[PDB]
This record gives structure tokens, sequence and C-alpha cells, in this order.
């Protein structure tokens, strides 16, 4: 939970603060920048983000559906896409903070590989200012930043959702530093640096005013060697968009199912918790006992901390049928068991996980020939009905 | 066995490879935080190593005592190659096994759960700490004056030694613990919570051992402990935390709350045994549903609870309403007098006779509602402790070597009787009750009943009580008690400055009229009380904010409590409040 403070006039020395700033973004992620050349022009922008008059058109304040309002103002050079109200202070800060992004990129990549390779990373300067207004706060669900380098002013506004990077004790920490410019690094920048960067979320806080500046790499730049197939523009364009834009852009091939954005990753971790909780009870050297569904749902509820409906286990049965028997006991409770009597070995547990992920890959692979996941709702398996 | 040697090198390779989020090894940050702050507690989630190796999870679930001999050694080895000379200060470092999926109850503790890991919920009581307990003994034989020693754990009293080596005597033996083992104490008695116990049954209780985790637990709160079962030997404690709301019942609660003005239906559903009158149950329902606690920049904590006070002749029913809400409301604690229930509200240092020593305990529902019967019949300690808990929301313990200020944000429902039986309506309530004004000022609602001579009450009360004896429209009880827990844990209705300033106009009339005709005044606490009653009615209405007519019911609740708590000579105030009625 170390938060080193160093002047950014001393980084312009270039012989003493490159490793200190680099060591934090490889360990503590978000770095603390104080006393930038902007003084009273950063506090004069809080009266100009309250417009809220503009439509989306890859711009505009976007409220995902409600208290969360994200206003992104598309840069003027971009051809034939703009919405201009007034936004003079936003343009002046956009021109000034370009030097903060170029200088931060110069200090970041001069202790890694080369400081001459970032001039084509900032070349286009197409990044749009992101002005975030929260209504009078759970408005920010756990999420990751868009651009490679995000430098935002904030009052506090920042926590750390459960994840493992900065402050290795993995407790949620709220940090409030007066006179503070906080730098947020993106997911794609971690891929360019192959695992050096992470993310941090926003939490419930009294002050709803958040100004976030994310600087975007050009449309034509590939990312290392492996990203020659997926360019920074393609991956970041797939990442952000907007809810009206996701409705418009991702549209061409219908299916509001959207399971690719939704079910995949969450449903395939159900087997990992469920396989360990059926070896937690059924496997014991003491007094038998049959695995019941009433004591299984709360344990998986503890695993993900999320509410678990009893139908998710039925979806797990639909994808992998032969592991769990759905027979219902005479008392009304629905028991499940395993075919083996010699119990699940750790190697058999790993083989079951590989078989479950392979089966999910097979279902996703066969279902997507109709049109990336295409359309499935993860239909529940039919529960055997009691006779007569 | 040598099989632990292939286990050790497996998890030694595991701690250096766990990168779950963004390729970052969180164990290096965990080991630098325990090494820089000199901690001995290491945190490991069960899901992490369970996703890595299920055989280690099966070994931890089967034999955790031999599984714990590998964990501390590999943690000390990792701390030694990460930090030099760490063994000079700290010899051993324990681990904290958290995130147990199968949370058990106290009534499911059976013979099959022996020598295994178990996560149980409960409430802690009986705090005895930092004492040297025993595990070995020696004994001095006085006849020949000799020494002999066995073993003694944590359940029996002591293993009588009565046969010497060569004396062959039954002489008097003395306990030598001047060559003996180390001691660590945390004798805590844990109990089952009353908000999840089935009806008809009694909550069980066990004894827990705490070693290496003392005085970080708060007595009278819900707790989650993960330990081994043999007497439970706790490994990890959690002070953050079966009748709960589901997805199939949460949509119908909004559908029920949207139609047909459910506030009066909840009022009619409050008393099924008798007819009653809405003045007791309106205060009871707004006290159990409660308001919201708010602070401004970390300070100025307002009390979100509502403490109601019942008064009247002892022939009427005042204990049946609290007896119904003790079963109905969650975490409801019925306490009485000197100590009918052998548990109280006040901190105390006292002697204990089971082992015959001195101990300290801060008695007891931090989110719940405490019910006090016969409020006028108490001593100085339980009056001052409830006055401190009614004034601010904390109770301090400053004795037996411990100093702890615990949270006391509980609602208070008190019932009392006047001096002499009769209410004596030609005198105020301050001359009627033996209590004074600042203990009366904490109670915002003062409900009082009287005697009814007329045929109306004779036609209804006797017929309902004879209908109850001749037999051997509202909201049902189960949906109501599930709605209480659903609304009290999800919403927080605020207020908007659009037209709320009008209540500051009507308070400006209502304060002034209490000076010229009445003797007792109205203060800012009544304004805080009607805002809490209006937000409690908005909580019961399940709205986003408080409406404009919730304050009308709030001002009706404060007029029929304050005007009714005075003489008959404030009768003009019965018609003076008729313009806003």
């Amino acid at each position: 939970l170390r938060v080193p403070v160093i002047d950014l006039n001393r980084v312009s020395d270039e012989e003493q603060l490159l490793p200190v700033v680099r060591a934090i973004l490889l360990q503590h992620d978000t770095f603390l920048l104080k006393n930038y050349a902007n003084k009273a022009v950063l506090d004069a922008l809080l009266a100009g983000l309250t417009t809220k008059d503009l439509p989306d058109t890859s711009q505009g304040f976007d409220a995902n559906f409600v208290w969360l309002e994200q206003y992104i103002f598309d840069t003027d050079p971009q051809l034939r896409f703009d919405r201009k109200c007034r936004n003079e202070s936003l343009c002046s800060i956009y021109s000034r903070l370009f030097k903060l992004g170029l200088f931060f990129a110069q200090l970041c990549v001069k202790s890694v590989v080369s400081s001459a390779e970032l001039q084509d990373c900032i070349s286009t300067s197409h990044y749009a200012t992101k002005l975030t207004r929260y209504f009078n706060e759970r408005d920010y669900v756990t999420f990751l930043p868009t651009g490679v380098l995000t430098i935002f002013p904030c009052a506090k506004a920042i926590r750390y959702k459960p994840s493992t990077m900065a402050t290795t004790d993995n407790s949620w920490v709220s940090i409030d530093e007066p006179d503070c410019l906080l730098f947020h690094t993106g997911t794609l920048l971690a891929r360019w640096s192959q695992g050096m960067h992470t993310t941090s979320p926003l939490q419930i806080d009294p002050r709803a005013n958040i100004v976030s500046l994310t600087i975007w790499p050009p449309l034509t730049t590939p990312i290392s060697s492996k990203g020659e197939g997926t360019i920074a523009n393609h991956l970041l364009e797939q990442q952000i968009k907007a809810f009206p834009k996701v409705a418009q852009q991702y549209y061409p091939r219908e299916l509001s199912i959207l399971r690719l954005q939704d079910a995949m990753k969450f449903v395939k971790e159900l087997f990992t918790v469920c396989e360990t909780v059926l070896s937690l009870n059924a496997l014991s050297r003491s007094t038998g006992v049959p695995p019941e569904l009433h004591v299984l749902l709360p344990q998986i509820s503890s695993m993900m901390k999320r509410k678990i409906v009893q139908d998710d286990i039925l979806k797990l049965l639909t994808i992998w049928s032969d592991a769990y028997v759905v027979e219902l006991n005479s008392r009304g409770e629905l028991t499940m068991n395993l075919p083996k009597r010699d119990n699940l070995t750790t190697l058999t547990n790993k083989s079951r996980t590989l078989a479950f992920v392979e089966r999910a890959e097979s279902w996703y692979q066969q279902v997507i020939a109709s049109k990336r996941r295409s359309s499935s709702n993860s239909k529940t398996v039919l529960s055997s009905k009691v006779q007569t | 066995p040598n099989v632990s040697r292939t286990i050790a090198r497996e998890l030694k390779s595991f701690l250096l490879e766990y990168t779950d989020e963004t390729g970052r090894s969180v164990y290096g940050a965990r080991i630098r935080t325990l090494g820089e702050m000199n901690s001995e507690s290491l945190e490991v989630n069960y899901r992490h190593l369970a996703e890595s190796k299920a055989i280690l999870a099966l070994f931890l679930a089967k034999c955790p005592e031999e599984m714990l001999k590998i964990f501390d050694l590999v943690a000390m080895e990792a701390t030694e190659l990460h930090y030099p000379d760490y063994a000079r200060i700290h010899s051993e470092i324990h681990v904290r096994i958290s995130d147990f999926p199968t949370i058990y109850s106290l009534r499911e503790l059976r013979e099959s759960n022996l020598s295994s890991l178990v996560r149980v919920t409960g409430v802690v009581t009986r705090r005895t700490g930092v004492f040297p307990q025993l595990k070995y003994v020696k004994f001095n034989c006085l006849k020949c004056g000799s020494i002999l020693g066995p073993f003694f754990q944590d359940s029996n009293e002591e293993i009588r030694i009565s046969f010497c080596t060569n004396c062959k005597s039954k002489g008097p033996f003395r306990v030598n613990g001047e060559k003996t083992v180390y001691r660590n104490y945390q004798r805590v008695t844990l109990q089952e919570a009353p908000g999840t116990v089935p009806p008809g049954r009694l909550p069980r209780h066990r004894e827990v051992i705490l070693l290496a985790l003392v005085d970080v637990s708060k007595p009278g709160e819900e707790v989650e402990v993960t330990g081994i079962y043999k007497i439970i030997e706790a490994n990890s404690i959690k002070r953050r935390e079966v009748f709960s709301w589901t997805e199939e019942e949460e949509r119908e609660f909004r559908k029920i709350s949207r139609d047909r003005g459910i506030i009066d239906k909840i009022i009619s559903s409050m008393a099924p045994s008798i007819y009653g009158h809405r003045d007791i149950k309106t205060a009871v329902a707004c006290s159990l549903f409660g308001g919201v606690p708010k602070n401004v920049n970390g300070k100025h904590s307002i009390r979100g609870d509502i403490n109601v006070l019942l008064l009247g002749d002892p022939g009427t029913a005042k204990s049946q309403i609290l007896k119904y809400v003790e079963k109905t409301a969650h975490r409801a604690v019925f306490a009485t007098g000197q100590g009918a229930s052998a548990v109280g509200l006040t901190a105390s240092v006292r002697k204990d006779p089971i082992t015959k020593e001195w101990t300290l305990e801060g008695g007891a529902a931090d989110k719940g509602v405490c019910l006090i019967d016969e409020f006028d019949k108490m001593n100085d300690q339980d009056r001052t402790s409830i006055h401190e808990a009614m004034e601010q929301q904390s109770i301090s313990i400053s004795k037996a070597g411990i100093v702890t200020t615990l949270q006391a944000r509980c609602s208070i429902i008190a019932a009392a009787n006047p001096n002499g039986g009769r209410y004596n309506s030609t005198l105020p309530l301050a001359q009627n009750v033996s209590l004074t004004e600042p203990i009366l000022s904490r109670f915002d609602i003062l409900c009082v009943v009287r005697d009814l001579v007329d045929e109306e009450a004779d036609e209804r009360l006797a017929t309902f009580v004879v209908d109850s004896h001749v037999r051997s429209s509202p909201i049902p009880q189960e949906l109501l008690m599930k709605y209480i827990h659903y609304a009290r844990t999800k919403i927080y209705p605020k207020l908007h400055q659009m037209d709320m300033d009008k209540v500051s106009r009507v308070y400006a009339d209502l304060r002034r009229e209490s000076i010229s005709t009445g003797s007792f005044p109205i203060t800012v606490r009544h304004l805080e009380s009607i805002l809490r009653i209006a937000e409690s009615f908005a909580k019961m209405r399940l709205s986003e904010f408080v409406s404009s007519y919730d304050l009308d019911r709030a001002i009706k609740v404060v007029v029929d409590s304050f005007v009714d708590a005075q003489k008959v000579s404030v009768r003009r105030q019965l018609r003076r409040s008729f313009a806003i009625y």
C-alpha cells in the first residue's frame, strides 16, 4: 500500500526518477503525480462539465441502463464525427494534458525498452476526454479502463475491488491525497508490457465529481508481435464503445442473447466451486451422508459472494450432464451424487475441470456456426418429475 | 510420513506462481505486508488453492492438524528467504484459512465432523482473556516429596494423581506448574443467533479456544469462525457476519407494496390476538422498521433508531406486543429487570462461581431491537447504561484490564406503569411517572392508554377474548417478517429540498402554541423525530424518497403523543391541531 510521492519537475531531470515511477506501475499500479504545470485551470473545469446537453454519436454523456453518467468529447481532428456545445476549458485541458501523457509515456518506456517508440503511440492524439458525473454511490460496478494510459483528477472516488495487484494484502483501500493527479493504466498497456499493468475501480463516496482523461494509441499501431492480428484500435474499440453504440455497432448479426459479453466466464467458474464442494461433503472417512442441494447453494454463494439461484447448477448439468444426477428425494430436496465410489482424486478433479472447459468450448464451437459467442441462453436442464 | 515432503515442495512452488489478476503475484505483497508490520497471520483463500489443487483441499478438509504442520513451515521458509533474520523475533507464523464454502450451523455439529475444518456462525459471550492455560502438569507428592507429570488439555478439570511411585500412599498432592507448558487463553462461549433458529427449539452453545486473535472480537455481535472440531479450536475469526429473501419472493414484495396502501394493512397485521388501537402499533411498526443513519463528513452521527415508551394501567396488554415482536422481528432481545434472562445491557466486572474468579463482560443486538418491561422498576446501573445508549450509540468498558467502546445502535421499546395504578389525568406525565425530563426526551414517542367505561370497548374486548377461549383481509405474518428484512437491508430513502420547507413553517406555529397554553415545550428533537417517522413510513412504502404526505402522518403521530402526554387543560390544543389534522 505504498504511495510514493515525487515531484514531476524532478522527473524532467531524467537521471533519477524513471525507475522510481516505473517500479510503482510494475507493483503498486496507479501512481501519484503532484504539482503539474496546470494550477487554476484544472479547478475551473468543474463548472463546464454540467452541460449534459449532448447526444451519443460516439460522444456525449452516456448513462448505461442510471446514476452513472460518462461524458466523452470526441477530439476535433476526427473526420466528420463531432458534437460541439462550448467545451473551451475541456479543449484547453486536452491540449495541455497532452504534454502530461507524452512525458509520462517518455518516463515509463525509457526504463523498459526505448523512449523513441512512444512517439508513434501518442502520434494521433485521438483520445477523447471522459467527463464523469454521478447523480446525487454504487454507480460504478467493477470495470477496467479503456485507454492504455488514464490520468484523472479525483477527490477520493477510488477503491480497489477484489483482485490481486497493488497493496498485496488485497484489502479494499480508499486513498485520499490532496493536490493529487492519479494515473490509471489500461489493460492493453499491460499486454504491450506483457503483464505489468492492472486496474482499480470506483466506490461509494460522498463527492460525485470525477474527471478522467484516457489517452488512446493510434488506429494503425500494432501491439508488440502478438497483436499484429488484433490492433490497439480493434481491441480498444471492442472494449469501450457505448451502450447505444454497442446496440448500433455490434448489431449487424442480431441475437440480443449477448452471452459472449455475459454468461461465458461466470458460468465456467461454477464448475470449479461446485467440484470442490462435492468433494468437501461426499468425500469423508466419517459417517456417510448424501450431498444435498440446500447446503451446496450457500457455499457457492460464499465463493462468488453473488446470489446463486438453484437454476445455475441446472445449467451446469445442461453443459456437463453425466457428473451430477438430478434425482429428487422423497422429502422434496434434490440430491446430487458422483458416479465414482472411490471418490474424486485431485488429478481426477483437474481432469474434470479440463473436461468441463473442453465441453463448454465444444458447445460454444458448435452453436456459433449459425452466424466469438453467438446465441445461447444457457438453457436449464429438465429436472426429472416425480411419477404420478 | 515422507508424503508431506512432496506436499511442501508443491505449495512452495504454488505461492510463487499465483497470478489471478493482471499477471501480478499477490503473495509477494502479502508477505511484504506481514514482514513490514511484523504480523504472524497469513491469509489464504480456499478457492485459490482449491482451483490449483483439490487434493490439498481434500487433505485440509480431512486432516487439518497434520495439514497445518506444513503450512507454517513453508510460510516461515518463504519469509526467511524473502526477509533475512526473521526467526530472531518471530519463531512461528500461522495461516488463516478463509472462504470456507460449506457453512455449518451449531445444531449440525455431529460425530462425523470430528477432526475437521468447519465454519460456523454465532454470537460470542463470556469474555475471559490472556491467561496462561494448561496442557501439561507436574505434581509434588508431599510424603516423599517427589515429582510426577502427565498431560492435561482443555476440557476436563484435572486428572487426579493419587498414587505415588514408591510411597504407595494416598497423601495430599500439590500442583506444580513451575516446570510446565506454555499457556494461551481465549475461553469464549459461542451461541446460536436467535434470528435463524427454528420455532420450538432452543439455541445451542459451544466453547471456543482462541490462540496466537484475542480482544479483536466484540461481544453481543454476529461472528463467523472457521476452525477445527474436537470443543472448537478457532483458526480464523470474522466480525463482519436461514430465513432470507429470495429472487422468487422479491418481485412480489414490490408488487404488494405498490398496491392498496399497505401501511394500514401492516398496522392491522401487527396485532392478531386483540383488537387494540392504532396508537400503540403505529409507534411499534415505525420503531421496528426504523429510519436511516446519516453523517456529514464523518461526524454528527444521528440516531436512526426509534425508541418508544408505553404507559397506562397494568390491566391492559403491554407485554404481549413485545412478546409478538420478539418472535416477529429479527435479532430482538427481550431483557428484564435485575436479570430475569441472565443477560443485560450494562458492562460489568463481577465474580463468577462456576470457576470462582473475577471477570469482565459488556453484557449484550447491535442492529436489533431490545425490549424492556417494567421500566420504572430498576437500579442505577441499568438506568445509566440505557441512558448512555439512548444519548449516544456506544457503551464503554473500562475495567478488568480491558478498555473497549462498543457500538450500541439498538432500538428501545420500553413499557412502564405509573405510580399508583391510575394514570391520574389531571396531572402531567412528569408528575405521574417517577422519571425526569432528559430520560424522557430520548423517547420520541410516548404512547399512553386509559380506561374505557363505555359499551363500545365492552362490546369488542370481552367478545374477542371470549372468542379466543371458545375456540379450543390483512397481510400474512411470514410475508410481513420477510418484508421487514428485505426493506431494512436494501433501501435508504433520502429527502429532497423542493417543498420540504413547509414543515419548518408548521413547526414554527406548533412550537409557539406550546408556550402560551402549554407548559412543556417542543424542540428540534421532535423535528428530527418526525423526519425519522416520515422516512420510516417511506421505507415501509418502499419509495425512492419521502413523499409530501408522509409528514402529515408524522405530525399526527407526534400530536397524539405529545398532546396526549399532558393534562386535560391543553384541550384547546386538541382543536388547535385540528386545522392540520
